[PDB]
DNA sequence: TTGAAAAGCAAGCATAAAAGATCTAAACATAAAATCTGTA
DNA sequence: TACAGATTTTATGTTTAGATCTTTTATGCTTGCTTTTC
């Protein structure tokens, strides 16, 4: 119609539809919108080209991610209004109501009513713009809040000299297929491809990379560089197209993560550079290999106390076994009266059960088996040679349960003290291993046989 | 062609406001008159329009894949199918994931293994990209009361560490075997 | 000042006072008589219409045509000579009349179904005793209206009660303790009887007993000069609600209503039209207008026939009356709506309605709109539909998962893959009619549909964020959605 | 060898127990209209 | 000897601590058979 198109890289079609939607007249603009795209996909930055492209349209920008809840949402669409018609049209006056009146549904449409009956004595019907930036991202949500927004645009006055259009971006698509039987109208911004995101990347962080001042530094300490820009820009765009075929298998189609491993791999090898290989693009990657094999995410293991440490691996022993083959594991002392062993297994298991959420157990049976694990303690009549539950056996268990290292049947305001109450570990095989290694302890034998 | 996509819509959609959106952009982006009856004449901005808002369902997305995360995606429908109720976790997934590129790599370039915290990231964009769920979990609420009960109690899938997670599957083996096209490295093993 | 943890500025709070009425007149010995103060019982306060009538009017009348139907239907509303129930009419009356002659209190309860008339004949009792009383025959009295549906608090009767019998304001605490001191203590010589009509009973006491506790056990004082009659639905509702002995204590009297029969309901619809029928009016044929006794004179009647099967039809499934009145109603107005079409009137021989516009009218109550609504749906919801059935008739379960609806979609697709129907239906089912969508997963429209059928209130869904294992399961029965489906062509052949 | 005994395995089954949906009441908190209390 | 002051009465909103019921999976008894000790 009177509208101008921006030029985008990669979205032609989207901005064709959002130049045929959304305009300056009432008369012709739909009253809802919805544009759905997952994370990363460029739709915030093209509607906010597209408005930048043409000045006459008002708008007014949320983000419903700061406000947690619809109360807050509902006060603060009732403040921006507010302040936004008054910045446009200062030669109106106007009261003042406060956005804090508005508590309910329907107060913000009687709120909504009586600020716009003032600017009645304007020349021409305008629309003013409501664009809620991240409609999905509320943190307690629910599915009757979209309802009620949908429905708002037909309880505000018909004859208005003040219309009021709203623009939704959605990110699932779960959510949005509830509402399909509503017809409103909707652009989708599909995913990127490999080649797209390279060239992105490399528009958006080429420029702004070279003036950093590693580079300035590393050149000022070697000899001279003449075609400066173009080789400097070459340079930019190789390391990007390095990164990216490097660890695309590993960041898949996401800007934002490719983004930060740029920054975190750039002041190395800006570093490893040099003047017999700045233009030897081949002899450069092989002098900085070191850093595209490994990603390197990343920020004894614990501190406990002795007993602590072999009350763990007690649990998990306890947890990650079977109670009926425990005779022949640990029974290692005379007999005085007739008696026999247990026969033990007949058969490996081959699921190897550390795959497996770990069972529950007693504390009776805890108790028995860090007895029977403890190393031994350091005229014999009155030597009492094996370890006795004392009380700081008691007070150490309860330190490991609190550290959320042992669980239980969880329920608010636990009694330890009743046979209905059941305990299990929260470590995982590496965190075990490690405490096991650490006080020379052969945890593996034990699950060595069942299957390794 | 505007009879065909009429009767295409009486015998799938059977709604005006839906053939209206459909129309609006057509009517709104052309420039000239001869571009406007050259458009209805051939009516070939409805195609266009239909393939977009076909760009993100469940099979929108699993052609923006890249090799890990398809070779992820098959290595833990695999493990689905063989469990009795199609619970599994990231344990099982990552040892089938290597028991298959073992088996790829001896039958022959070799394909690189990637390690378990490599593997962790896209585990977590997988889930993200709605292909994964927890084991029995309700969705959005239907009204608000409820949802404010839900979010006073800790559920009990917030405390289990993260190798131990029950997920349930979205997308069943036999649909990864339609859908993947036969000229990919992963095809044969699309099927037990 | 303080900072506020949270805020709320839109409360309204209105003036009512806190003291009660035992605070007032001192001792006892110091009461006045209440009888003849300005503001007691009513005595000066007539203003209250005024206020808020003149405000809904308008000055202008383009000589609305008023046809010959138009008398039938003004006569035969539900607002517009008891010749039913009068063995309840008696009760009441000889009970109220001894309870106000003799100055004592008493508790009348009556208890109906809906319809009957319950209210009718109680304020015709109260309007036979008013008029007694106005012909000094014995001591004046009050009457008070109270229902239990027109109170947004339940416990709004109370002051309503107080602001009846002494023009003051209070909150409801202070109003039930000057209620109980009027009641008890006032003496007799300065009193009047009071004849409340506690209305609506059963959506007072939801929470507790309190209140009909209160409204009866005041009349088992002495001073008091109260006449309690309580309607509601349900019998034996305050044996449910207070206990067998204070219920034996209090000793009230009970009345029952039962519903109407195919002769009486006749009666009533008969004596409702007594002047109109068999009539004669003056009709004018350019407009149309009617006047009761260039022009033409013509008759109204009514069949004996439609009235006596819409009576029988009516007593038969509930015995109302309301109802069999509308349904009449409903006849006379689809037989003006004929009239007027086939004459060519417009709004600003022997004229009848038959036995069809009756039964067309008795029809559109019975009858279900739900074969008719699936008859005309998609061909997908139709596909939908059927695979549900096909799974329910091999399960048995009543109970099904929604992948295996879409498995047994495809596989229905995929077996009839010589029908010619579905042979040229798979590419607009599956790829939309182009060439460059890949195959979709589970068909073109799938959510539409799904919420199409959802919504109207014929599936039941269960809340689960898996989309895969997702229960659903239908909500009118099996024979329907049978009939339903066997009256398409290309689903019942193949 | 020697089978009698204990130990081991498996099928069919009942029954306790975990995980979460749906709800109630106490503790913590704000506010307008009516009463109470020193002194002009 | 009031009246601006402080205190009480009637009326709802905001967050935490505990209880009861329903659906689904895990635990233990029984019955029949057989390897392992000794
Ligand atoms: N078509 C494009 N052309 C050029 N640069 C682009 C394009 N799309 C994205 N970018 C760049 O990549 C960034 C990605 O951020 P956005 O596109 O704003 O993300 P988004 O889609 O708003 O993400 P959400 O949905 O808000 S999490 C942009 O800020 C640009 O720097
Ligand atoms: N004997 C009768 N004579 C004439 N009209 C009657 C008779 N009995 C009932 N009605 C009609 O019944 C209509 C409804 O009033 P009621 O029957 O008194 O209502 P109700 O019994 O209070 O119903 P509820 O409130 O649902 S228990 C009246 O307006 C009359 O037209
Ligand atoms: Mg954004
Ligand atoms: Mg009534």
């Amino acid at each position: 119609m009177n509208v101008t198109t921006p030029e985008v890289a990669f979205r032609e079609y989207q901005t064709n539809c959002l130049a045929s939607y959304i305009s300056a007249d009432p008369d012709i603009t739909p009253s809802n919108l919805i544009l759905q795209g997952y994370s990363g996909t460029g739709k915030t930055y093209t509607l906010k080209k597209y408005f930048n492209a043409n000045p006459n349209l008002h708008a007014v920008w949320l983000e419903p991610v700061e406000l947690v809840s619809w109360k807050p949402l509902l006060q603060a669409i009732a403040r921006t209004v507010q302040y936004k018609l008054k910045t446009l049209y200062p030669n109106i006056p106007t009261t003042d109501y406060d956005p804090l009146q508005v508590e309910e549904p329907f107060l913000l449409v009687k709120t909504l009513h009586n600020i716009f009956v003032q600017y009645e004595s304007l020349q021409e019907k305008t629309c003013l713009f409501l664009i809620l930036d991240g409609f999905d991202s509320l943190q307690d949500l629910d599915a009757a809040l979209f309802n009620k927004y949908i429905k708002l645009n037909e309880l505000l006055p018909k004859d208005s000299k003040i219309n009021i259009k709203f623009i939704y971006t959605m990110l699932e698509t779960s959510f949005l297929q509830r509402y399909s039987t509503h017809c409103i109208p909707t652009v989708m911004f599909p995913r990127y491809n490999v080649d797209e995101v390279s060239t992105i990347l490399v528009m958006s962080r080429c420029g702004e990379l070279m003036e950093d001042s590693c580079l300035r530094k590393r050149i000022i300490e070697e000899q001279i560089t003449d075609c400066t820009d173009d080789q400097f820009q070459n340079v930019a765009a190789n390391f990007i197209h390095l990164i990216v075929q490097a660890f695309h298998s590993y960041t898949g189609n996401d800007i934002f993560a490719l983004n930060d491993l740029i920054d975190f791999k750039w002041p190395k090898y800006v570093s490893r550079i040099t003047k017999e290989n700045i233009f030897e693009p081949l002899a450069l990657y092989k002098s900085a290999i070191k850093l595209f094999l490994s990603t390197d995410d990343n920020l004894q293991t614990y501190d406990l106390s002795i007993i602590s440490k072999y009350l763990l691996i007690a649990s998990y022993i306890c947890s990650y076994l079977e109670p009926r083959y425990d005779a022949s594991i640990f029974s290692r002392k005379t007999r005085i009266i007739q008696g026999r062993a247990a026969y033990g297994r007949r058969k490996k298991k081959e699921v190897n059960p550390r795959y497996l959420q770990p069972s529950l157990f007693a504390i009776e049976r805890l108790l028995a088996i860090f007895q029977a694990i403890f190393p031994i303690q350091g005229s014999a009549l009155r030597e009492e040679s094996l370890m006795k539950a004392n009380i700081e056996v008691f007070q150490n268990l309860s330190e490991l349960h609190t550290l959320k290292l042992i669980a239980t049947t969880m329920n608010k305001n636990i009694d330890y003290l009743s046979p209905k109450v059941r305990w299990k570990v929260n470590v995982p095989w590496e965190i075990i291993k490690e405490i096991s290694e650490s006080v020379h302890f052969n945890i593996s034998d034990y699950f060595s046989d069942i299957h390794e | 062609n505007l009879n065909r996509h009429i009767r295409m819509n009486f015998e799938t959609f059977r709604s005006l406001p839906t053939l209206k959106n459909s129309i609006i952009p057509l009517v709104a982006t052309s420039k000239n008159f001869g571009s406007l009856c050259t458009a209805i004449k051939s009516c070939s901005f409805l195609d266009i329009y239909n393939k977009n808002q076909l760009s993100n369902n469940l099979t929108g997305r699993l052609q923006s894949l890249s090799d890990l995360e398809l070779a992820i995606l098959i290595s833990a429908a695999r493990v689905a199918l063989r469990a009795k109720d199609g619970s599994f976790n990231f344990n099982l997934a990552y040892a089938e994931y290597e028991k298959m590129i073992k088996a790829i790599n001896s039958r022959i370039n070799t394909i690189k293994l990637w390690l378990k915290k490599d593997v962790k990231n896209v585990w977590e964009n997988l889930v993200q990209l709605d292909f994964f769920t927890e084991k029995s979990a309700v969705g959005l609420r239907d009204n608000a009361t409820a949802a404010f009960y839900a979010s006073n109690y800790q559920f009990q899938g917030t405390m289990i560490p993260f190798d131990l997670r029950s997920y349930q599957m979205q997308i069943i083996l036999q649909e990864l075997r339609r859908i993947i096209p036969k000229s990919n490295m992963y095809y044969s093993w699309t099927q037990l | 000042p303080v900072i506020r943890k949270f805020t709320k500025k839109n409360v309204a709070r209105a003036k009512k006072k806190y003291t009660p009425f035992s605070k007032r007149f001192k001792s006892i010995a110091a009461i006045p008589d209440l009888t003849s103060l300005p503001e007691f019982y009513g005595n000066s306060s007539e203003l209250m219409a005024s206020r808020f009538e003149n405000k809904l009017k308008t000055t202008q009348k383009h000589q609305i045509v008023e046809t010959i139907f138009s008398k039938v239907k003004k006569q035969l509303n539900s607002s517009y000579y008891l010749p039913a129930r009068e063995n309840e009419f008696a009760s009441i009356y000889l009970s109220a009349y001894s309870a106000i002659e003799s100055d004592s209190a008493t508790t009348i309860y009556v208890a109906g179904t809906p319809g009957v008339g319950k209210t009718l004949t109680v304020r015709e009792v109260v309007k036979e005793l008013l008029s007694s009383s106005a012909q000094r025959e014995i001591p004046d009295f009050l009457y008070v209206e109270i229902n239990g549906l027109k109170m947004v608090k339940p416990t709004d009767c109370y002051e309503t009660l107080w602001n009846k019998v002494s023009g003051e304001r209070l909150t409801w605490a202070a109003s039930m303790e000057s209620l109980e001191f009027y009641f008890k203590r006032v003496p007799k010589n300065k009193k009047k009887t009071i004849v409340v009509l506690l209305d609506e009973l059963d959506a007072m006491v939801t929470k507790s007993q309190d209140i009909m506790y209160n409204f009866f056990n005041w009349t088992t004082y002495e001073n008091a000069k109260l006449i309690v009659i309580a309607v509601a639905n349900t019998m034996d509702l305050p044996e449910r609600q207070l206990g067998n002995k204070i219920t034996s204590r209090i000793g009230f009297t009970r009345i029952m209503f039962t519903g109407y029969t195919h002769e009486e309901l006749k009666n009533i619809i008969d004596l409702r039209l007594k002047g109109l029928n068999d009539s004669f009016f003056y009709v004018d044929t350019k407009t149309g207008n009617a006047i009761l006794i260039d022009v033409r004179k013509v008759r109204l009647r009514m069949s004996a026939d439609a009235i006596e099967i819409a009576s029988r039809k009516v007593a038969s499934v509930s015995g109302d009356a309301r109802r069999a009145l509308k349904v009449c109603k409903r006849a006379a107005e689809i037989a003006e709506k004929h009239y007027m079409a086939k004459h060519g009137y417009g709004y600003d021989g022997v004229q009848t309605v038959h036995i069809t516009h009756v039964m067309k009218a008795l029809n559109e109550t019975l009858n279900s709109h739900v074969i008719t609504f699936m008859t005309r749906l998609s061909f997908t919801a139709k596909l939908f539909i059927y695979a549900l059935l096909n799974l329910m008739k091999k399960n048995g379960s009543q109970e099904q998962e929604l992948g295996d609806i879409v498995d047994e979609i495809k596989l229905l697709i995929e077996v009839n893959g010589s029908n010619k129907f579905v042979m040229e239906i798979a590419k607009t089912l599956f790829q939309q009619g182009s060439d460059n969508i890949s195959e979709q997963l589970r068909i073109i429209s799938w959510d539409f549909v799904l919420n199409q059928l959802l919504d109207a209130g014929i599936l039941f869904k269960q809340t689960m964020k898996n989309d895969r294992i997702c229960c659903v399961k239908l909500n009118i029965s099996v024979e329907e959605a049978k009939r339903a489906m066997n009256e398409d062509e290309t689903l019942r052949n193949l």
